[PDB]
């Protein structure tokens, strides 16, 4: 489990990690399901790209923005 | 190596004494200290307990105000829960939303 | 009175009886049924 | 204290995560001119 | 006629605590608009003293007035005496009323100031480590940069609608 | 009426949101104590031929007696009034920061 | 509050007396209250070094209650030193002897066990009945409430409480009771 | 240590304790207990 | 009285430990968590 | 309810038996399909030792339980009231319905002590003299497991062993 | 019937020499809590 978990670039806890969902890495979570909490990625504004790849943050959620403006929402 | 580790102790005690000193200020409102400390983040007020403790002593009308809007969250979530959602979100609960 | 883990009555006029907090059986007839709990 | 309330919230469960209090800048100079990004 | 779900009074039949019937959301909105009014014509008419502030600074909050001095625990790459503008203002308190922001307060509502007045180091920490029997011995001494700010004013503009 | 705690022994809170909702004002005036709740200050406290004399009654105690008085008069143990020897009284900062 | 600094200094640091009415309470809640007053854990400025904490008046401590069976049951273990000299006896045994010991014994053991700890006991005073020393008495600042709601006896309930509650059965006309 | 059977009940690791806990068979409550009806 | 043969929490005769509530709340979180890992496996 | 007297005249002894008021249940009960007097009132669960208003329905003039035959309870809140009642005795809750002394008896004064939600009678149970160990605390009773069902308003639950 | 000041003090003269002074600061302006001096820059 220990050897899983290095090749899964899960050695800092708390600090999400994105993995292609795939039978073969699906093997690999499943030897430490135990150890780690497993969510989709959202995409509620499709894949970032080229010009707001600076401007993303992942949320709590699981979506990931591809515009973070750190203002109230006007509406 | 005293000296060292003390460094950690420091830290720990100073937030206890934090805690003892809000828990005094709440009780003078009678309010208990979980309710004040946790019915304000949920006023997006995110004054952490060194600020609170502070104001306890030194602002001492502020913190009767910080107790008063905890204490008015409070009731609200307890009107929210008791409702079958007919009713509509509290004045101050509703929360400011960042994008 | 003999200490007794369970109480059983010996005969019909044996009577059972809660006191001081522990159960007891009585029996004026046949005194030697007398037991207490133990 | 309230990391589950915040998470109901979308928020990150530590204040001190992504958001306008950590992420905005803390000072800028006095005439306007804004200060160089902090390091973290 | 008794209500379905009437119970008569006993010990446990209702909650101890009393019941709380909070303002109408109509009627308060309008109570709300007429307090901040209020509020808002003592800042324009002045009837305000010293005032205090909450500032997060430096991933931590300080309780600051004017003419205070707070000390900064690493360096901030600004010169001796440059004056600069707090940005992140929580709270903001007077004799009478207190601004709180949500978390934080709009840059038009209060501006508050500080200036460097000094650039040192701290005093030598100790760093050593020892465990027993095992020739484990490491001493390592840290002064970790300072900086010195004065808050120089804080003040607040009518701009609460 | 309903009021978050009572507005009776410090000061009125008022609490309000403003419009756009992103800002909490507490008004919160100072309530003065009232005249009808105040006590009032007790200012209230022979052909002698001899003028009258200023007499001193002393009258030193002993360390054992003089300790329980002073034990009893300010609600203390009697160790804190024992003394202490050359080395704890020569330790002590003569001198020490004053912050205000 | 623009006072001047040795007043300002002297009203925070203030000895307050409060008055704890024991009568019907259980030893344990009045104990509870009495500790924090005593230790100054009622106080925002609170400190172990300040040294502020309050007097705490007692009064009808011949008249606590304990819940439960805890007058026949509770155990109050002392030893003399000597061979022979351990010593057991019941609540009810030691509220008879001294009908202050069980408020005092309560309030010893929930007091941090440090040196202070003797110094705030100088501070509680312990009455058996109403009766309290004058000086006392005038020096008395604020009553805290007891912790216990006293339950009412059926003959202090008044007819138009009894007239509230509803009957809730119909016995038999014929019935003896 | 002890065999895997011994006569005595051999003592639990303490994970196991908790996982005994948490699956102990809970019963069906009705909503109103049925000898409260008609 | 009431001593524990030899060390406590070793041996035959041992020191019992009781699951308190949070210690069980503690658990069936880590279970609510794990029952999740196995749905988005699941696809 | 039905009273008997005693009347001896010349020598004679006349018994005779009497119907007297009887009080009526009260009308429209909030639960006309309750089978029993506390759940056709929706009280299950929600009273305690110190409802005396309740209890006193429940008991004879001089303290004791009536039967459950003639009050309907059922044997779940029957125990209860019971236990309650047993319970209110000793926190001295009912002052009127003090046990029949007959002529002549004056009970000698004895020490009061003050005491509430007692289980056990008091000169049944024995001193804890020796506590035990944490893991194996002997521990003080208070209050009834039967009443362990009672609407609990706070997040503790009950503590019925201290 | 109207409070001006209020003062502590030790003793009913000390605080009520104290309250005096209270009044006197607020008579004149220096109270505690008064407007700050202002040091910028003249306009
Ligand atoms: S029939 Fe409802 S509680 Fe007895
Ligand atoms: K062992
Ligand atoms: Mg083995
Ligand atoms: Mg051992
Ligand atoms: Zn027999």
């Amino acid at each position: 489990e220990k050897d899983i978990i290095k090749m899964l670039g899960l050695e800092k806890a708390h600090t999400p990690q994105v993995h292609k969902n795939i039978p073969s890495v699906n093997a690999k979570l499943k030897v430490v399901k135990h150890l780690i909490r497993i969510k989709p990625l959202k995409l509620p504004q499709g894949l970032p790209a080229e010009e707001n790849m600076s401007n993303t943050c992942l949320k709590s959620t699981g979506e990931l923005v591809v515009q973070w403006h750190l203002k109230p929402v006007e509406q | 190596v005293k000296c060292t580790k003390a460094r950690y102790l420091k830290k720990k005690n100073m937030r206890t004494l934090w805690i003892n000193r809000i828990t005094a200020a709440s009780q003078e409102h009678g309010l208990k200290y979980p309710a004040l400390i946790g019915n304000l983040v949920k006023c997006q007020v995110e004054l952490n307990r060194k600020v609170l403790a502070d104001l306890a002593i030194y602002e001492p009308k502020t913190f009767k105000s910080l107790a008063a809007l905890a204490s008015r969250r409070r009731h609200e979530g307890f009107a929210a829960a008791l409702g079958d959602g007919k009713e509509p979100e509290g004045i101050f609960s509703r929360v400011v939303q960042y994008h | 009175f003999k200490n007794k883990t369970v109480l059983k009555k010996r005969c019909k006029d044996c009577y059972l009886v809660k006191r001081r907090g522990r159960w007891y059986v009585y029996c004026k007839t046949h005194p030697r049924h007398k037991q207490r709990q133990m | 204290a309230g990391g589950q309330w915040r998470l109901q919230q979308g928020l990150a469960a530590n204040p001190s995560g992504y958001g306008p209090l950590t992420e905005l800048p803390d000072w800028s100079y006095a005439d306007g001119r804004p200060a160089p990004p902090m390091k973290g | 006629s008794y209500l379905p779900g009437y119970v008569p009074k006993t010990s446990l039949s209702s909650p101890p605590w009393p019941e709380v019937v909070l303002p109408d959301p109509v009627e308060e909105t309008r109570h709300h608009a007429e307090v901040v009014k209020k509020v808002n014509e003592m800042i324009v008419t002045g009837q305000y003293g010293r005032l205090f502030a909450v500032v997060h600074f430096a991933s931590r909050q300080w309780k600051v007035t004017s003419e205070d001095l707070i000390l900064i625990g690493n360096e901030l790459d600004l010169a001796c005496g440059e004056r600069i503008r707090l940005e992140k203002v929580l709270l903001v308190g007077a004799d009478n009323f207190t601004l709180l922001g949500k978390p934080l307060l709009g840059k038009d509502l209060v501006r508050v100031e500080a200036t460097v007045i000094e650039k040192t180091e701290s005093w030598p920490r100790i760093i050593m480590r020892f465990r027993k029997r095992k020739n484990f011995k490491k001493k390592r001494i840290v002064t970790t940069p300072q900086t010195v700010l004065r808050i120089n004013s804080i003040e607040i503009a009518p701009c609460l609608l | 009426t309903y009021s978050p705690l009572p507005d009776d022994y410090n000061c009125n809170v008022e609490l309000a949101l403003t419009s756009d909702g992103r800002t909490i004002v507490c008004y919160h005036p100072s309530v003065d104590i009232p005249y009808e709740h105040t006590k009032p200050i007790p200012r209230p406290d022979h052909d002698q031929v001899l003028k009258t004399r200023l007499e001193e009654k002393v009258e030193h105690l002993e360390e054992g007696p003089m300790i329980e008085q002073l034990s009893k008069m300010f609600f203390t143990t009697k160790h804190r009034w024992y003394p202490h020897g050359r080395y704890h009284r020569c330790r002590k900062n003569l001198n020490p920061p004053k912050d205000r | 509050s623009s006072f001047s600094r040795a007043p300002q200094q002297w009203a925070t640091f203030a000895r307050i007396w409060y008055l704890l009415d024991g009568k019907m309470q259980p030893p344990g809640k009045l104990a509870a209250m009495a500790s924090i007053r005593l230790q100054g854990l009622h106080k925002p400025v609170y400190h172990a070094l300040s040294d502020c904490g309050d007097h705490v008046v007692i009064m009808n401590t011949r008249h606590i209650a304990f819940s439960g069976n805890k007058w026949e049951q509770k155990v109050y273990s002392s030893h003399t030193g000597y061979p022979g000299g351990f010593r057991q006896v019941t609540a009810a045994q030691l509220h008879l002897r001294d009908p202050v010991a069980i408020v005092k014994l309560a309030i010893y053991g929930m007091l941090p066990k440090n040196l202070h700890r003797r110094t705030m006991m100088e501070r509680l005073h312990l009455f058996p009945d109403e009766y309290i020393p004058e000086d006392i008495l005038k020096n008395l600042v604020e009553e805290l409430p007891q912790p216990r709601k006293i339950p009412k006896r059926l003959d202090e309930y008044t007819q138009e409480e009894i007239d509230a509650f509803p009957r809730l059965w119909t016995p038999p006309e014929d019935y003896r009771l | 240590g002890s065999k895997a059977v011994t006569r005595h009940r051999r003592v639990m690791h303490f994970q196991r304790q908790k996982l005994m806990a948490v699956t102990e068979y809970i019963p069906p409550k009705p909503a109103i207990h049925p000898s409260c009806l008609p | 009285r009431g001593r524990i043969p030899g060390r406590q929490w070793i041996g035959k005769h041992r020191r019992p430990r009781f699951v308190s509530l949070r210690a069980k709340q503690n658990m069936i979180r880590r279970l609510e968590i794990e029952a999740e890992n196995h749905y988005w496996l699941s696809m | 309810f039905r009273e008997v007297v005693e009347t001896q005249e010349g020598k004679t002894t006349i018994i005779e038996g009497r119907i007297t008021a009887t009080p009526k249940e009260s009308p429209n009960p909030p639960n006309p399909s309750g089978q029993c007097p506390i759940c056709r009132w929706n009280l299950k669960h929600k009273y305690n030792y110190d409802d005396v208003l309740l209890l006193s329905q429940f008991i004879r003039p001089h303290g004791g339980m009536l039967p459950r035959k003639i009050t309907g309870l059922c044997q779940e809140e029957h125990r209860k009231i019971e236990e309650c009642v047993k319970m209110a005795h000793r926190a001295g809750l009912l002052p009127n319905h003090r046990p029949r002394l007959p002529e002549g008896v004056v009970p000698k004064s004895k020490p009061q002590l003050n005491r509430y939600l007692t289980r056990w009678a008091p000169g049944s149970v024995k001193p804890i003299y020796k506590k035990g160990p944490r893991w194996n605390r002997v521990r003080m009773p208070v209050g009834s497991p039967l009443l362990r069902d009672n609407v609990c308003y706070s997040r503790t639950p009950w503590k019925l062993y201290h | 019937k109207k409070l001006i000041a209020e003062g502590p003090g030790e003793t009913v003269l000390v605080a009520e020499e104290e309250a005096a002074r209270v009044a006197l600061r607020k008579l004149y302006g220096f109270t505690e809590n008064r407007r700050p001096w202002n040091y910028s820059k003249p306009k």
